[PDB]
């Protein structure tokens, strides 16, 4: 698969390399930061889900309405909540 | 006085406050043009007008299927770098369905980053708001038990309040 | 839609600051400059801001400009007797492909 | 209206990055670049032609 | 100095035509666009249209379309606007304003765009009475 | 079982920035830059020779 030198002339200005370096560095840093943020968000959302589950035993209606952003009337019937009108 | 340099398809034009940006991923370059068009029926474009219009028609016939349709008329812009841009908008039909051009790449860098960031953070903001809304309701329910603790947490200062 | 709206009148006291607002749309002021014109009653209108904030030569430094998304603001400080005039905001609108003027913020000071 | 409402939102107003139109900066104009040479080929050839046609 | 001069006060009867002249000074007449604007005696400004001294093209709001004849005189550097079929709603002050948008770039001629009417004329009062 | 499960995972999926391989754009080739001059030194020296 090895090729052969094709005898092209070198570009004098050499700013294109610095521009590519700028783009690569910025892209890498942005991707790493957003990945970190997404992971922390996922962990916090898991904890908030557990909080929701525990608060369901008290007032299912308010919690389910907050989760679904709409009026939801639910009743507590043990380990499972029952939706109603 | 004008020679064909390169034809770019799927060019994205973005209207800024003062200039149009003709971003092109195939060239990886964005050309800035002042907002007033070059008069198409000019005496200096006579030797490239027919060629440019024919090339635009050929590209539209070849690289775009029946889903897309023409939009606007062929508009002539004079970029800040001296280049001349012939532009023909494309749109999806409804219910029918300087010797060194590094600067041109450099702009395409900024618009590629300034755009993406301005979306990324925005998503986060929206998500944040949603979470906060849910959290507020939590507070409300958890305000039924120990109002003082919830209020102290919210205001970051010791506050005593009963239910 | 593609119309400009500004308050019909404003007032104040000498030596104070008065702010004139100009509300636009997603077009015009949203993606275009906001030019500010002054018109002393009985005389021909004059230019006061030839960009978002930039001030032309000879215009007193008391006038300042600001742009925020869909709106623009002109701040007049000092508010002497010669600032009692109509203030029109204008912006090019691409949807109509036409300059647009407001209604007029008469300074009653 | 007598009761107050507890604002429980942690603000995250992030101002978007504003657009920037990069100038096409030109340090030395074409006139200075042409004037930067002691030996101007056009002038030399013009003087040689004048010598021939004299 | 950069300035515009307009004709004096004029009175016309409905159904007639009125001509307004705008003479430039202190700058090249064929470089910048010319905005024509109208304001009622007790109302705000109202854009009428734009004219290109270099090429002669012009465009006006639908209300004034068809009713306006635009001529130019490069030697005198004066633009003339003739309004026909006058109604009782055309009693107002007409202004001509030099735009900051050049009619031609370094190489090519440019179309119209709004870059601020930096220089304004003295204004011509036109009355339409019976 | 046959019970609905509350979907309370606020999705934050930020698509990563795709890589860009910047081209080395060539506006004027070497032939055009050599032909842009009225006076070519090599041709003049060949004629003198
Ligand atoms: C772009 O440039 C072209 C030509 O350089 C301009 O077109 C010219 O526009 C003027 C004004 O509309 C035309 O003059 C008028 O033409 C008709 C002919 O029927 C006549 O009714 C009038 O007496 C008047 O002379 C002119 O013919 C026309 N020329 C060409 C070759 O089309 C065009 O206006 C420029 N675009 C601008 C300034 O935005
Ligand atoms: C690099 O080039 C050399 C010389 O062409 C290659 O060496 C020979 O390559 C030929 C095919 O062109 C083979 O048939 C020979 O067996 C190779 N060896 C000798 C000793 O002649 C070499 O393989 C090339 N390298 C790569 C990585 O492709
Ligand atoms: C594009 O060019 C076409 C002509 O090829 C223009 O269509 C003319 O529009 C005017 C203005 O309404 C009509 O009076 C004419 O009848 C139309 N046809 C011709 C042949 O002149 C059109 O306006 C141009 N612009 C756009 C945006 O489509
Ligand atoms: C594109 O196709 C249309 C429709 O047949 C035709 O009129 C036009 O000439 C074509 N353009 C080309 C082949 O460049
Ligand atoms: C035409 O091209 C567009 C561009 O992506 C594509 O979405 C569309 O599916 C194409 N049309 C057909 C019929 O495949
Ligand atoms: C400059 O002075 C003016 C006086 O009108 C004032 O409005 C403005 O805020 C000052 N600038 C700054 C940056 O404080």
């Amino acid at each position: 698969n090895a090729t052969h030198l094709s005898n092209m002339e070198s570009v004098h200005n050499l700013v294109y390399a610095q521009l590519q370096f700028t783009y690569d560095t910025l892209r890498g840093y942005i991707n790493r930061a957003l990945a970190q943020i997404a992971e922390a968000w996922c962990v916090d959302q898991r904890r908030t889900l557990e909080v929701f589950k525990e608060l369901s035993k008290i007032n299912p209606s308010a919690i389910l309405s907050a989760i679904y952003n709409k009026p939801i009337a639910a009743r507590f019937m043990g380990d499972v909540l029952g939706l109603a009108s | 006085q004008l020679t064909f340099w390169e034809a770019s398809e799927r060019t994205i034009r973005s209207e800024a406050e003062d200039s149009y940006h003709f971003s092109s991923a195939k060239m990886t370059a964005t050309f800035l043009s002042k907002k007033q068009e070059v008069n198409m029926s000019d005496s200096a474009l006579d030797c490239v007008r027919d060629e440019a219009i024919n090339k635009l028609q050929q590209i539209f016939n070849t690289s775009y299927n029946q889903t897309y349709e023409k939009y606007g008329n062929v508009s002539v812009f004079e970029t800040t770098g001296g280049l001349v841009v012939f532009w023909q908008g494309i749109k999806q039909k409804s219910l029918v369905e300087v010797h060194n051009l590094v600067y041109a790449q450099l702009q395409f860098t900024y618009d590629t980053l300034r755009g993406y960031i301005n979306r990324a953070l925005a998503q986060i903001a929206e998500a944040w708001c949603v979470d906060q809304r849910r959290t507020l309701e939590v507070f409300k329910e958890l305000s039924k038990i120990n109002p003082s603790a919830i209020l102290s947490a919210i205001y970051n200062k010791p506050i005593a309040a009963r239910f | 839609q593609s119309v400009l709206s500004q308050p019909p009148s404003a007032s104040g006291t000498p030596g104070q600051r008065v702010t004139i607002s100009c509300s636009g749309s997603s077009s015009n002021i949203g993606k275009n400059y906001v030019y500010w014109y002054q018109q002393v009653p009985g005389t021909a209108p004059k230019l006061l801001m030839f960009k978002n904030n930039q001030r032309p030569s000879g215009v007193p430094d008391r006038f300042s400009g600001s742009k925020s998304g869909t709106s623009a603001s002109l701040a007049i400080s000092g508010l002497r007797s010669e600032d009692e005039a109509d203030y029109y905001c204008s912006a090019w609108d691409g949807s109509l492909s036409r300059p647009l003027f407001g209604g007029g913020t008469k300074v009653t000071v | 209206s007598s009761i107050s409402t507890v604002d429980s939102m942690i603000a995250l107003d992030i101002d978007p990055l504003e657009n920037t139109d990069f100038r096409v900066l030109e340090l030395y104009s074409q006139k200075e670049l042409r004037s930067s040479n002691v030996f101007d080929l056009e002038e030399i050839m013009r003087e040689f032609n004048s010598y021939k046609q004299r | 100095q950069v300035q515009l001069v307009q004709s004096g006060a004029e009175v016309k009867n409905p159904g007639a035509s009125v001509k307004v002249s705008c003479k430039a000074s202190g700058y090249t007449f064929t470089d910048y666009y010319i905005h024509w604007v109208r304001q009622a005696p007790g109302q705000g400004l109202e854009w009428m249209g734009w004219f290109n001294p270099n090429s002669g093209g012009t465009n006006f709001v639908q209300n004034f379309q068809g009713r306006v004849t635009m001529t130019r005189d490069t030697s005198i550097s004066t633009a003339y606007m003739e309004l026909s079929r006058l109604r009782s709603d055309d009693t107002a002050m007409y202004y001509c304003a030099k735009d900051s948008a050049k009619t031609a770039s370094a190489y090519y001629g440019l179309n119209f765009f709004y870059y601020g009417m930096d220089v304004w004329g003295q204004g011509t009062t036109v009355t339409v009475s019976s």
